[PDB]
């Protein structure tokens, strides 16, 4: 829905376009309008100060000792939300 | 003889000779259509510049324009050279 959404009011195209959106890669993009003349596909020069990566590593937290969650402090934070 | 008719299926039977068309008869595609008095012309042929495309200026502007194109095409320039 995004796709045809995206696709029918793009002010340009380029070929083979309808497989091309799912297939793009992590900081792909594909760059049209009036400020570039050639609908290009690009690569994002990558966030030396980024927005910080929130994505918990996950099996090896997992693969360590069952720990201590300090619940006092995570329900005192909650309780003042 | 330079006054050019419009037809559909006209036969030559093979082998002719074959030459780029000159400016004449280029030129008489457009301009023999719409008398000298009715040619409004804004624009000439893309491919011969020296070829001039008028248009019948009476039926050009009664009957309405749609100037169509995408941003940066110049469609404001035609619009403001018409
Ligand atoms: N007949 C023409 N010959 C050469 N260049 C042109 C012609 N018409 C427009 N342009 C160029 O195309 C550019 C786009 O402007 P314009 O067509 O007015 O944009 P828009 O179509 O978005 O209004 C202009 O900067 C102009 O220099
Ligand atoms: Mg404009």
């Amino acid at each position: 829905d995004d796709q045809n959404y995206v696709k029918r009011l793009l002010p340009d195209t380029v070929g083979d376009i309808t497989n091309l959106l799912p297939s793009l890669k992590e900081g792909e993009a594909l760059i049209m309008g009036d400020s570039i003349s050639i609908p290009s596909i690009v690569k994002i020069e990558k966030c030396t100060i980024p927005p910080s990566s929130i994505d918990i590593k996950y099996l090896d937290e997992w693969r360590k000792e069952w720990v201590d969650s300090e619940f006092d402090k995570i329900i005192e934070q909650w309780s003042k939300s | 003889n330079g006054k050019f008719y419009r037809g559909g299926d006209s036969l030559a039977l093979p082998p002719k000779k074959v030459e780029p068309a000159k400016l004449d008869e280029i030129i008489s595609i457009y301009s023999d259509s719409i008398d000298i008095n009715d040619r409004f012309t804004f624009s000439s042929l893309s491919l011969n510049t020296k070829v001039s495309v008028p248009v019948n200026g009476n039926r050009f502007f009664n009957k309405h324009i749609a100037i169509v194109g995408s941003t940066g095409s110049g469609k404001s320039h035609t619009v403001a050279k018409i």
